[PDB]
């Protein structure tokens, strides 16, 4: 009846962004998504997105003719050399979707890490990693210090004393 | 007294491909190969003409499939494999050369060259080029003896280009059935045609002879032409066997032609086109047609290829 | 008391290239441009001829060294650079034109084209034509006037082909090496071969002159061909100095033609041949051959690029 | 005598896998390797090594003569088209290799990485960090508790009273 | 009045070197470069440029003419052909470009990261992260002990007594 | 008390691209695409021929504009738009490949044909080639009948390759203004020229006919030509409105041809070339001319494309 972080599993709960806190405390177990990292997100997969819509200026006129076939030396010539940059387009569109697809999934994963290490270094000496990504807090956290930590306001120094006692015997 | 930093995920995951992996599923990819065709020719905003039954060489010459084109204008072209250049049997030396100059010169503007003849016929007609009676190309003049047999007298004829634009001029040499035949059109002996110019010189000698019936014909006119750039002249040397331009051709802008098979849309607004339609698609590749012309997405022969937008899809643990 | 985390090296590491360095070393790599040749011709599946002395143009009009390929039948076609279309001295016209389509052809099936003659000979014969005696071109027939210096009758044949694909018809122009050569053989006067279709027209005047010999000869013989299409008919008009046609050409399916200079062998399997012999690799590059064709990697500049297939090589503090 | 950590060396006697574990205790020094960790290295680069095999479907045939030489104009046309090609595959070919090679290598000292951050989740608050890719393991572990580490048995709570006692004085 | 590391901003006068330190204690605020790493830096990215100079040795010549006009019909299909290509080196120069920025961009990240990572490793139990990329000094640390630190000389043996002591209550 | 990790910064900051972003600052950049042209041609180094008037076919002929480059050497080869290969109105035939060949031949080595006439007049001169008075081309011989309307021999003349290189045969076909002038030269009838080899043949009749007036002359001689392999032999058989070649033309090396417009430099290097000028860098693209010549970076459509040569730009926290 635990709850497990990104190291082991997504959330298809998370439904309000890409990626979130799932805590559980006296009040129950509770479900919000981040922004900045989300957005970040966001914004590099768009930023691809517009880089690949960016139409071109040049524009091709036909060479040869499928009603009037043309010369057999000549048309041989052009159908050679159409399908040569044909295999080449085929190459660039596999290799750059190839290598786009990569980045994408990789810098999510960056994120993710980002996110995790963020959170990290916000409970300072107070938590400890329980391996599934997640945080075991060692002092009480309710509502509205699980909140705190999700934008950045909760101050390790209210806690320092009570946390580092449970953590030492 | 826990909190744990996650990612969301679905069930209903997509496949991709990347360096490493092929078939890895991410939450959300799209497609970046159209295959989405309009088979209209999406004409909004281009004047265009479909030329139906006249060949694009046809509205030089003019048979009577082509009348109504003879100085038509248009930003789009549209060629029909139904169409044809030619009323009497025959076809262009470098037909094709042309075709691509017409089809991008915006339409054509046609002016009188000026010819004048005497001890000679002009009214040569066929019935391969019905309109009303028999008839001829309406931008060209079939000359003959004058009534039969008589000789055909040795003639020059000289055509300055007074214009800033260079002119496309036309003409044909005839090929009868017979030397018989010849004879009694041109006249008996040997016939010759020099076309000379300040950067063009050509010669030409008829070649009578039988071919197979088409259009009930089995003689062949053949045509030539050639740019005349401004300022510059064309004389025509001949004695016989000579189909004469009446009328000049200029080029009256820009234009882009294609060869379509489909009915034209005048609603939808279109830039890239093919033979089956329309290419609407801000998608970077397309698998539709590899010799589609305009302003296209580049021909790739995979007919999918799946750009990730969405992160790796990690199913929740039960 | 103390556990560590490691990766594996070697002291046998091989260097390769990354965006950033040149020559860093990886534990293990392997190459993608090929370069191993194999200098034979592998056609195990494949049916194959190796024309040898046979041009293979020369296939179509037959001369002695191409009479066993006269309705040959292939999947691979090799020509070999001793190889002659020729025995009377000559060339075709659009010669590389026509061998591309015959590369391609799986072979050719002949069928009579059924020209009958009167008063005329056909038994023309040459001294570089040698079959036990003097001869001429196997699938061709050289006309002549009937005795010496005779007048040579005008001429009509046509051929329609009745069949479903479109027949190679070939003919020649005779140039003799006098216009005194030209009498004797065709009679005095101008001479003309016109060759008409429903999608084809030529003409041909002989140009008798002193040529260089060639096997002895100073005479020319000019071949001319045609595609014809099905149910399409070829008429000749002519009154000497042409070589006519026996039978018509047709394409038997689908083919490969390459130019080799090494034996053939029919036990390895190949897709990818060059003059010097096969390629067979499942590498994505080659350094072999520019001009290799069939299924090929790409060809690239370098001998060598080696693929990282290992992590980079950090060797162990002694 | 000590023995050291991927941040310093590799190890040229990791001779049955690409990633591993080298311990050493009462019982001495050994030496195992990873299986997780290296098959996934192995997956990805033959994956990568499928990905260039794939042959094309593209069959090309003579456009050019080298016993009867073409017309020059066409000839030279033809020449530099294929000329023009060569170098677009010879680009291609040399920044494919040299794209891949950098992610094979870097896609390497991930899952480097990656091993390194799961055994330290593993420990807990039980070890340090010695700076050379090692763990002071601040009780005893024996050659049943290394195993234990490498094949995520290893449970911190048993030995985390006699650890934080160590760690501090 | 405090400093700040790279979680949260760079620093306009580090102006001898690409990554580095900086320090504040009773001998006041201090700042110096690293070698190591900003060297690694540079030499991956003059590597780069290298790469990009090493010219090719393929010499092309005229096919058509700018004074006598060619033929229409192999003039456009010259000129089609030259297009084509120039539309695939654009396609190539753009995306090559896009590419090795991206690279340029995250090994200059991963160079910060590592740095970061190594003096965490020196300081052991010794200091805290202050989550703006800085750590905290359990301990009295002159310029001496600061040098230290920097050129890898500093054993946190030394000190950590005293540090332990300080960080609980 | 305290050290922190950082990076440099600048408020100088300057934007590239990458894969995601659109304008991302970093610390430092530099140009790849090479936009910096130097009006001049770097000649240094390079044997260098400035042919001004004189165009690179005329070279061959040798009209008084090339007198100077009848045997030139070079290593880069220059032409002008100035230029002419033509004294007496007329153009090549295959004249675009032709040039191709000269462009790379290093220069010319002319060596006498050795031909010889009989009854004939060689004298041949026009004033559209002044030289002190009137004259015809350096290289070549207007051979006429010998007084006036007097009969032109049958004549035959060949020559042979005796040296280890292809030869540079040129010669001309004359197409007088009128069947009058044509017969005044070279005497009634009509008149034929066969050029025989063991791998060409052609035939060659005139055309006499008004053409426009060139240089005062509405008379055109066009030129033919051929490369002779060595030991082979090429023979000329003809009666009239014949231009006879006096010298053959042998490939001295290797060079390479431009079309400029602006002047030489002898102090700068070079090895890329267009109309414009040299393109001197390193930078791996050019967006200065797509026809660039020699070892040149690719072109490109974009003026800039920027390559981060330092980390992302973080400003500091003021
Ligand atoms: C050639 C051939 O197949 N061999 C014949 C057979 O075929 C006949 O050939 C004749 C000769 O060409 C054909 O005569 C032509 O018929 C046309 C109708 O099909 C038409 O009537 C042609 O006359 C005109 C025309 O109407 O177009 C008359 C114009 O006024 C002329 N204009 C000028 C300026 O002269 C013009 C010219 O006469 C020619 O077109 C110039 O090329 O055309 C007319 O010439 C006849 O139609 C063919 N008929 C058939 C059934 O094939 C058979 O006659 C056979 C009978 O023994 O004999 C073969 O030799
Ligand atoms: C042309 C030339 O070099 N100038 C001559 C010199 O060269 C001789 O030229 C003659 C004329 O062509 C050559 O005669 C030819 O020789 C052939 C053998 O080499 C052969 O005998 C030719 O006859 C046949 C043949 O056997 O092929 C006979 C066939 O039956 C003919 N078939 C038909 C249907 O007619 C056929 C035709 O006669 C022609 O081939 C049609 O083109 O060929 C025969 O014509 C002779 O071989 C050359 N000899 C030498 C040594 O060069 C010298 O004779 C010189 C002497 O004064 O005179 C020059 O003008
Ligand atoms: C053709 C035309 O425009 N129609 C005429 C008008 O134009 C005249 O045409 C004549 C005929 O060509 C021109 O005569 C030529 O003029 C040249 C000077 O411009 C020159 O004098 C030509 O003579 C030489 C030459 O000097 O080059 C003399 C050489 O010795 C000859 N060499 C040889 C080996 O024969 C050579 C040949 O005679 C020809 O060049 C061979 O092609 O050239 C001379 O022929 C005359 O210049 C044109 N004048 C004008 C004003 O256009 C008008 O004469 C008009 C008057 O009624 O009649 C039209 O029919
Ligand atoms: C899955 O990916 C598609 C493609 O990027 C997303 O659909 C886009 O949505 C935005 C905003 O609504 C539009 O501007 C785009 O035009 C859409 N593209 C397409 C191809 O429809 C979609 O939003 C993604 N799925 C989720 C859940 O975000
Ligand atoms: C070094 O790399 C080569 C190339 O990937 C590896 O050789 C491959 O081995 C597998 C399995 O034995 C075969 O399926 C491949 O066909 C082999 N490729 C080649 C080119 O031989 C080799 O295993 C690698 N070295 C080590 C130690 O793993
Ligand atoms: C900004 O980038 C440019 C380009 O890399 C650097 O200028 C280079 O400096 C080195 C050493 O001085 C030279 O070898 C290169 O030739 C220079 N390139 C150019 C294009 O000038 C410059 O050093 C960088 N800025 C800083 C502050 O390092
Ligand atoms: C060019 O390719 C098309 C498409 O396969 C083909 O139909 C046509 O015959 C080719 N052209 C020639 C001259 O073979
Ligand atoms: C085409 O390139 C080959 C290889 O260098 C060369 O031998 C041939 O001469 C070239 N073709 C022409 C027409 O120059
Ligand atoms: C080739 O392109 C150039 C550059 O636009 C153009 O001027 C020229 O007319 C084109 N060639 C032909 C034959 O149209």
């Amino acid at each position: 009846g635990a709850i497990a972080g990104f190291i082991e599993n997504g959330w298809e709960g998370l439904i309000d962004g890409w990626y979130g806190f799932r805590h559980q405390n006296a009040q129950g177990e509770g479900t919000a998504a981040d922004y900045k990292s989300t957005q970040s997100a966001i914004d590099q997969i768009t930023g691809k997105l517009n880089r690949l819509i960016e139409k071109t200026n040049q524009q091709f006129e036909l060479i040869d003719n499928e009603f009037n076939e043309v010369e057999k030396q000549i048309g041989n010539v052009i159908n050679w050399t159409r399908d040569s940059i044909t295999e080449v387009w085929s190459y660039n569109a596999e290799l750059l979707v190839a290598m786009e697809n990569q980045h994408t999934i990789d810098l999510a994963d960056s994120e993710m890490d980002k996110l995790y290490e963020r959170v990290k270094r916000q409970l300072r000496e107070n938590a400890e990693e329980d391996g599934t990504g997640c945080f075991e807090i060692f002092h009480k956290c309710d509502d509205d210090c699980m909140a705190s930590i999700r934008n950045n306001t909760y101050d390790h120094s209210k806690y320092r004393e009570e946390a580092m006692q449970n953590r030492i015997q | 007294d826990k909190i744990c930093l996650g990612h969301h995920a679905v069930s209903n995951g997509t496949k991709v491909n990347t360096l490493t992996e092929r078939g890895v599923e991410v939450v959300n990819a799209t497609e970046t190969v159209e295959r989405t065709n309009i088979p209209r020719i999406c004409s909004k905003g281009k004047r265009t003409v479909d030329l139906g039954q006249c060949g694009l060489l046809g509205t030089i010459t003019g048979p009577p499939q082509c009348d109504q084109f003879l100085e038509f204008s248009a930003d789009l072209i549209i060629e029909r494999r139904e169409g044809s250049d030619v009323c009497y049997p025959g076809k262009f030396v470098n037909e094709e050369a042309l075709r691509q100059i017409l089809r991008e010169s915006g339409g054509i503007d046609k002016e009188a060259m000026g010819f004048t003849y005497s001890g000679i016929r002009t009214n040569g007609a066929t019935s391969a080029c019905r309109r009303s009676g028999s008839s001829f190309y309406a931008e060209m003049k079939w000359l003959l003896s004058n009534t039969d047999n008589a000789a055909f007298p040795q003639m020059t004829k000289s055509y300055k280009n007074t214009r800033k634009s260079p002119a496309l001029i036309v003409w044909g040499i005839h090929h009868s059935v017979s030397t018989a035949e010849q004879t009694k059109l041109y006249g008996s002996g040997n016939k010759l045609v020099t076309v000379g110019s300040s950067n063009y010189q050509q010669s030409f000698v008829p070649s009578p002879g039988a071919r197979p019936q088409v259009n009930g014909l089995s003689g062949r006119i053949d045509f030539h032409w050639l740019m005349l750039n401004p300022n510059d002249t064309v004389t025509f040397s001949f004695n016989g066997a000579f189909i004469a331009p009446d009328r000049a051709s200029f080029l009256r802008g820009k234009s882009m032609g294609i060869q379509s098979g489909v009915q034209v849309d005048a609603n939808c607004e279109g830039d890239c086109y093919h033979s089956g339609g329309t290419i609407i698609s801000n998608l970077p590749f397309q698998n539709i047609d590899s010799r589609a012309v305009g302003k296209c997405p580049r021909y790739v022969k995979q007919r999918s290829l799946l750009l990730a937008t969405g992160m790796k899809n990690v199913p929740e643990i039960p």
